[PDB]
RNA sequence: UACCUGAUUGAUUCUGUCAGCGCGAUAUGCUCAAGUAAAAGAUUAAGCCAUGCAUGCGAUUCAUUGAAAUUGCGUACGGCUCAUUAGAGCAGAUAUCACCUUAUCCGGGAUGGAUAACUGCGGAAAUACUGGAGCUAAUACAUGCACCCCAGCGGGGUGCAAUUAUUAGUGUUGACUCUGAAUAAAGCAGUUUACUGUCAGCUGACUCUAUCCGGAAAGGGUGUCUGCCCUUUCAACUAGAUGGUAGUUUAUUGGACUACCAUGGUUGUUACGGGUAACGGAGAAUAAGGGUUCGACUCCGGAGAGGGAGCCUUAGAAACGGCUACCACGUCCAAGGAAGGCAGCAGGCGCGAAAC
RNA sequence: GCUGCGGUUAAAAAGCUCGUAGUUGGAUCUAGGUUUACCUUGAAUAAAUCAGAGUGCUCAAUACAAGCGCUUGCUUGAAUAGCAUCAUGGAAUAAUGAAAUUAAUGGUUAAGAGGGACAA
RNA sequence: GGAAACCAUUUUUAUCGCAUUGGUUUGAACCGGGUAAAAGUCGUAACAAGGUAGCUGUAGGUGAACCUGCAGCUGGAUCAUCG
């Protein structure tokens, strides 16, 4: 059991701190090397460069061949794998692009069948993929 | 800083001035003088809040260049002059005279007096001491130093003081029973019956005051003023005589 | 033995040659005693006794004033210097409990004091610096 | 420049303490005056608030204090003769605060035989000079005869005084602080710290 | 409003997390009738900055009302930013019987010589650069107008502040080596209106300027008690370190510093070390209660002005829209030299997801 | 998870014991007919913000105003609530101290606590 | 008598040199671990007495799962066997 003393404050305090790094989300927000290994560096989007573009085969029972692409981003020059969403919007990213890149929406985990893709395409060429998906806009 | 801080934001402004939040940055900050700045009133603000004789703070200073109010028998021509405590202000032009008192909320306000009262004031015995030359001075808590006092005069007391002849007319002693006054405090404003007093010896003592109602409370000796012996004010009182209306008491009295 | 340094110590406010007592012939060289004050008695190893201590509260020149605390003597190897254990109790609210602390107060023990002991009680007056760390003058052994 | 800023050092614990900001002038030191014997020097020194303080880098007048009789007269210093803080003070001839020194005491015997009307261990040989006798042997009306009559009832001067009188030099002690009011005010030892200090000196010249 | 719902199984009950769901911050997609308040280059780059502005206004008026210049006062406040910083800094209480102060309050205390504007002569490619020659003012500069001793006939000294020493004990404070009263020398350099305008009737009354002493107020420097992040893959740390005496320095206390001496001081009640994408607080978001997280940012306190260091002036600065140097980086040169500091407002470049 | 989690099998009882710091510690002194700790009440305790009183900014978020006569005016609001220090009272609970010429001269009991002795 | 340049020295001490040390980041031949990925190769270790019950600690060996020795456990395939 716990202590119940009238002066065990000290005692019940250390302890709830020395186990609170025994916790996830406690570790993961004050570990101090989530700035070094995240990414984009605890920011929310980033922008970088295309390298190439890449087929990821979908997880089972799933069958696909889902169209990402590999960027440097330009903050820290780390290399990624992006998601570009939607049908056909492979087509609007040509190789050295401009691009802005989000997190996929489970705070640096794969999403869906795709394994190992942590982020996906918001713009390219200073462009909404979305707005070019839906013809508001059209490629620079 | 690197030196003397010359201005005093509207924030930082005392409370009790009651100004307004959204009035500008800044507001009037008191010179030095006889009375401390938390618990004192720039002159421009005497004219342009309490009396609304100046609409704007260049008025204000238009007012007081003219040479036509007097605090304390003198001409005071700044409009950041400390007006405080047991203050006689005198404008000649409309023959008005004011005594500046506390509220028993514990704001100034606008007591207006007459000739005989406006002829003295009341200060209290602040030390004690015998200057160069072997000649015994009083000093008040306003400043005011006056050679020559009654041996009999201590510490605490009050002392009625003629603006016209500069002189010490009466002394009323700091002892139980008498007319008090807090100035300080949570307290401020309110007027009662000294009671018992607490000898802390290397702090501040503490007095028990009774109000004419009834109450009771208590408070440092350093907020603490005489106003007279026994029950009897040697000043008048403004309208409530210093009697701390409980919140209620405010509703039903203004219906 | 009072003189045992390289510098003759006295009171400064004592006149050991004043013609009027040394005709008279007497040795009784007067001592003065300042009367700490906030009812405080001058031991009488302070009133009687031959010590100079230019820091002691009744024949030095250090005033008492500000704080009044209590403590424990924990050590006595400096010289004419102590220290002070205070210990007290902190209270965390979240967990509505408490917690031992302490503090340690330099203070300067006059030689008036000569039984003290590591253990005994003592009441310590605030001073002025006197030295790095000691602000403290003590005034009372309660053992 | 130089600083009496409490930070720099080192914590009760002896931890290593953080700086808190640049130099403060407010906070400041100036090289020691370090006052010798010599003709007089005195500089001025403009101090916090406008004030100003006396840097006294060269003396040789002191206006020195004789207690048990309760005068004062100005002297010369000719000597520093004991030092507790270091011996290098004395080795250099510095004038600070409690230094021991040697001083004229012609300016004393004069003042004694003038207000008593009796020599000072005069000299059990030599006639007294014609500035001695117009003192000692001037005659006024027994109206103030009667003055020095009552005061001669107490007259009787230390042995230990006595001789150092006879060698002329007076062993006296430095109370002011030259570097800081800048003279070198002090008083004639006498009693029980005469005795010490002599010892002192004695013990000191023996090694 | 003290709340849950989907997902492991053929089905079941659990543990348990993931996901959903509500609010807020920042960025961003698509889209936006008129109005009203209103945040807004903090995050990274306390990175770099073209160009404009952001600090100027009684005495002295032989220029033409008042220019120019000499004085005096202010520019130490205000504005910005959050890099440093973990007994630092801050919050509450509290000392300064250990101290410093312009402006403001109360008491007390009709002398002489020279220099600018101005005239004139010049140098430099170039500065808010300056040397000579001839005048001339002051609120500049200088000068300043009852007790002790000797002798009780008579001679001297004694203002305020101030150095040292001594005497008796006129007020206080809880207590004073405080404040008063005396005595003695001495040097000490501060001070007790040669100011402006004057008015009334030899007699009066003011404004102004200058000026010290004592006490306040306002501001500041330090001192004390309690609280304030993570870390043992930091367990022992500390040598001016802890204390004593004498001095020095300071506005003042103090190992602040020096000489001699002692061996001390902190620590599992977490010292010491390390990290911090750490300025502290008032506060902000969320919110049964208990809490969790944050707080660069308008108010209060601290710190800095590219990085360090040093100082002049002053009441106040270790000032940077002050100077002096070095370091880094720029600007103009006729190559001899001369300069610069937007983390002020507005703008520019970089940086970035991110700001007129 | 202090309020307020869990450790047979789902993650989790150290192989076991001794032991310093820490934490926690039996009952017992005026029932009847000296110190602390703690609690109560006051004092000292900037605004802005939050809560909250009043007040038709046309409502609201806000703001701190305003409302009446008749002209030379009267009266107003701008409240109140929101560790450490000092003092006051209370004496349960929990620590802590007293004694190894007269008087009752001065040692609580002996835990279905613990240790030690003695038996066989 | 006042005083500028200049000289000497004390102090504060930027800055520059080596040297030592702490903290972050990082290249690298090669040597390895982990994870993920619709339909590769080799076997059959485990789940039934999984065809030699399984497992723990330890030691040795073998392409690989694994095998074997020693001492334990039942989470066993026995809650039991007659005095």
């Amino acid at each position: 059991g716990k202590p119940k003393g009238l002066c065990t404050a000290r005692k019940l305090k250390t302890h709830r701190q020395e186990q609170r790094w025994n916790d996830k989300r406690y570790k993961k927000a004050h570990i101090g090397t989530r700035w070094k290994s995240n990414p984009f560096g605890g920011a929310s989007h980033a922008k970088g460069i295309v390298l190439e573009k890449i087929g990821v085969e979908a997880k089972q029972p799933n069958s696909a061949i889902r169209k990402c692409v590999r960027v440097q981003l330009i903050k820290n020059g780390k290399k990624i794998t992006a998601f570009v969403p939607n049908d056909g919007c492979l087509n609007f990213v040509e190789e050295n692009d401009e691009v802005l890149v989000s997190g996929f929406g489970r705070s640096g985990h794969a999403v869906g069948d795709i394994p190992g893709v942590r982020f996906k395409i918001v713009k390219v060429a200073n462009t909404s993929l979305i707005a070019l998906f839906k013809g508001k806009k059209e490629r620079p | 800083m690197r030196g003397p801080k010359k201005h005093l934001k509207r924030l930082a402004a005392p409370s009790h001035w009651m100004l307004d939040k959204l009035g500008g940055v800044f507001a009037v900050r008191p010179n030095p003088g006889p009375h401390k700045l938390r618990e004192s009133l720039p002159l421009s603000l005497f004219l342009r809040n309490r009396l609304k004789y100046a609409l704007n703070y260049t008025e204000a200073k238009k007012i007081l260049t003219q040479r036509v109010v007097r605090v304390d028998g003198k001409v005071r021509t700044c409009h950041k002059f400390p007006t405080g405590f047991m203050d006689v202000v005198a404008i000649e032009r409309t023959n008005e005279y004011f005594r500046m008192l506390y509220d028993t909320k514990g704001r100034y306000v606008v007591h207006r007096i007459q000739a005989a009262e406006a002829d003295f004031k009341l200060c209290k015995v602040k030390s004690v001491r015998t200057v160069n030359k072997g000649v015994p001075v009083l000093t008040t808590t306003d400043g005011r130093t006056i050679r020559y006092p009654d041996p009999h005069v201590k510490v605490n007391d009050t002392i009625v003081f003629n603006i016209s002849t500069q002189k010490i007319t009466d002394s009323v002693k700091f002892e139980p029973g008498n007319l008090a006054y807090v100035t300080g405090g949570r307290n401020v404003g309110r007027v009662g019956i000294i009671g018992h007093r607490e000898r802390l010896p290397g702090a501040s003592d503490i007095i028990h005051i009774k109000d004419s109602a009834g109450h009771s409370f208590a408070t440092r000796i350093s907020n603490v003023f005489v106003i007279g012996k026994g029950n009897k004010a040697l000043v008048s009182l403004p309208t409530g005589a210093g009697i701390r209306l409980s919140i209620a008491e405010e509703r039903d009295k203004r219906m | 033995s009072e003189q045992t340094e390289r510098a003759f110590l006295k009171q400064p406010t004592v006149n050991l040659n004043n013609k009027a007592r040394i005709l008279a012939g007497s040795k009784k060289t007067p001592r003065y005693i300042r009367e700490v004050g906030l009812g405080f008695k001058a031991p009488r190893d302070a009133v009687e006794g031959t010590y100079i201590d230019k820091k002691c509260p009744w024949a030095g020149n250090v005033p008492i004033r500000g704080m009044i605390l209590t403590g424990v003597v924990l050590k006595n190897k400096m010289t004419r210097t102590i220290v002070v254990r205070r210990d007290y109790l902190h209270y965390i609210k979240k967990y509505r409990r408490y917690e031992k602390r302490h503090k340690n107060v330099p203070a300067h023990c006059s030689p008036a004091f000569r039984d003290i002991h590591p253990g005994d009680l003592v009441t310590i007056g605030e001073c002025r610096p006197l030295s790095k760390t000691v602000r403290f003058n003590v005034l009372k052994v309660n053992k | 420049g130089i600083s009496r800023d409490s930070w720099h050092k080192r914590y009760k614990t002896g931890a290593t303490q953080p700086v808190p900001h640049k130099k403060r002038k407010f906070e400041l030191g100036r090289p020691a005056a370090n006052t010798k014997i010599g003709a007089h020097r005195v500089r001025l020194v403009r101090t916090r608030g406008g004030n100003e303080k006396y840097r006294a880098l060269r003396l040789d007048s002191g206006n020195f204090s004789w207690a048990s009789e309760q005068t004062t007269r100005k002297t010369r210093i000719v000597d520093t003769m004991y030092n507790a803080t270091n011996n290098e003070l004395v080795r250099t001839k510095t004038l600070v605060k409690g230094a021991i020194i040697s001083v004229d005491a012609a300016p004393f015997r004069q003042w004694y035989e003038a207000h008593y009307a009796l020599p000072l261990a005069r000299k059990k040989n030599a006639k007294l000079s014609e500035e001695d006798n117009a003192i000692l042997n001037k005659k006024r009306s027994h109206h103030t005869m009667k003055k020095y009559t009552e005061r001669q009832k107490t007259a009787a001067v230390d042995a230990l005084l006595i001789e150092q009188f006879n060698t002329g030099r007076l062993l006296a002690r430095i109370s002011s602080s030259p570097g800081q009011v800048g003279q070198a005010n002090g008083y004639i030892l006498e009693g029980k710290e005469l005795d010490f200090y002599l010892r002192k000196i004695r013990a000191k010249k023996a090694k």
